[PDB]
């Protein structure tokens, strides 16, 4: 789809920044608990997100 | 029972969907899924993406393929052919009963 | 009458425990086995499609051995889901025709799938058209978006 | 290895495209590929 | 519990990502990492059914 | 009853397959259907 930032990804409740992985590393990792957008109920962004 | 034949086979995607359990080892090396990006901008596809459903839907379709392409290897042209719904001899569904 | 002894107690003793849990089990039993009965004539031609199509999209996946096969063309994306309209729910229900089924196998001769509109809280069914982006600038320091939000593109 | 591929790092999935080519006319013109790597034959 | 709780709804969504006139599933390119552009456009949405194609359920 | 039999066993030397099945994909079914959720469409990091 065409367009830039229609609706911004939301990193809020999602892993930090610096605990991304490097695209080079194949080896799995157990998969985080817990991990939703934490956004407080809130404009169009992840309308339809699991806190709904 | 009718269906218990196809029950193993259909558990290879009925629970993933999109995903089939086979070849996912492979395909996600971990983080980030591999993916082959072929772009598409043939006539073809420039009509269905964007001038469906306007008064330009055969404006360069019909001119792709006056030329050498065939209408086999094109994407369909919504503009005929007869989904399941408005198809000729009532909609085609079926009906386990 | 020994063994009717030994046989009472022990049956007595299985029965007083897993009665009730028979019983009320029975009873919980009724909804979900009404709702199965209901969809039933969409079973045999789910897991018929889904095995068809199982090769199919193994195919991908697999056919390069280190990736996914992709037909990629640029094309325009829906409104996003407005706050209170498109929230979630769970009242789906039917199926094509209005009622339970399957869709005949989807060959090239009948391609696009007929959409199917149910309780959702969304839909894409009024994109019939080309129009402009309802909120077609949008800010993300103070807020500020040009255009209106809408359910009615 | 799917839950990890799809939602850890943000509201969006994890692609990566190691090969990317262009359609159009119908010739096919390959832009780039990567041989060796987190993608190979597997 | 969560795979009742949270299915329904992935199912709902990846229904609804389907364009049956182009076929397949649609995604836009995000661009994090600030976290994002402070600014955003949606220039138009493309006919992604038409009136002779919708059926309800 | 008997075929019955081979299946539940192959179903219960498999128990912990299934509990591990049930377990995993009730761990991250919110967070991958949080892509879905903000528009009509997906959510997509292209790397390259």
């Amino acid at each position: 789809g065409l367009g830039i930032n229609a609706p911004p990804p939301c990193l809020t409740g999602f892993l930090p920044a610096s605990q991304w992985r490097s695209p080079a590393d194949t080896r799995t990792e157990p998969l985080p608990s817990g991990l939703y957008c934490k956004i407080p109920k809130d404009a169009p962004n992840a309308v339809r997100g699991a806190r709904n | 029972g009718r269906a218990a034949p196809y029950l193993v086979g259909a558990l290879k995607l009925i629970l993933t969907v999109p995903f089939n359990i086979d070849n996912i080892p492979k395909a996600i090396r971990g983080d980030y899924i591999n993916v082959s990006l072929k772009l598409d901008l043939t006539l073809s596809s420039v009509d269905n993406a964007f001038l469906s459903g306007t008064g330009v839907s055969g404006m360069l379709r019909a001119l792709e393929q006056a030329w050498g392409r065939d209408p086999a290897t094109m994407i369909p042209d919504v503009r005929f052919t007869p989904n399941p719904h408005d198809a000729p001899g009532g909609p085609l569904v079926e009906r386990g009963e | 009458l020994v063994a009717a002894v030994g046989f009472g107690n022990t049956g007595g003793d299985i029965f007083e425990r897993g009665g009730p849990y028979l019983v009320r089990g029975a009873q919980d039993l009724l909804p979900t086995s009404a709702l199965l009965d209901e969809y039933s004539p969409a079973l045999f031609c789910t897991i018929r499609n889904y095995h068809d199509a199982a090769p199919k999209l193994a195919g991908a996946l697999g056919g390069n051995g280190y990736s996914l096969l992709t037909n990629s063309l640029v094309v325009g994306v829906g409104n996003p889901y407005v706050y209170p309209d498109n929230l979630p729910r769970v009242n789906a229900k039917g199926g094509p025709e209005g009622r339970p089924g399957c869709w005949q196998p989807i060959t090239r001769d009948l391609w696009p799938f007929p959409y199917l509109v149910m309780d959702t809280g969304a839909s894409i069914a009024p994109y019939n058209h080309f129009e402009l982006g309802q909120p077609m600038f949008a800010e993300y320091v103070w807020g500020r978006q040009v255009g209106e939000n809408t359910i009615n593109p | 290895i799917i839950g990890r591929a799809g939602g850890i790092y943000g509201d969006f999935f994890n692609f990566y495209a190691c090969d990317l080519t262009l359609k159009l006319n119908v010739r096919t013109v390959r832009i780039t590929t990567q041989p060796s790597g987190r993608c190979t034959p597997k | 519990e969560t795979g009742l709780h949270a299915y329904p709804n992935l199912a709902a969504n990846v229904l609804n990502i389907n364009s049956p006139n182009q076929g397949g599933i649609i995604g836009l390119p995000v661009l994090p990492g600030f976290n994002y552009l402070p600014f955003g456009m949606n220039l138009a949405s493309t006919a992604m059914t038409l009136p002779k194609q919708i059926a309800y359920s | 009853l008997e075929q019955l039999r081979t299946v539940s066993d192959v179903l219960n030397e498999r128990k912990q397959d299934l509990a591990d099945i049930l377990t995993v994909a009730g761990k991250f079914i919110t967070s991958l259907a949080e892509a879905l959720a903000s528009g009509p469409y997906f959510k997509v990091m292209l790397v390259n």
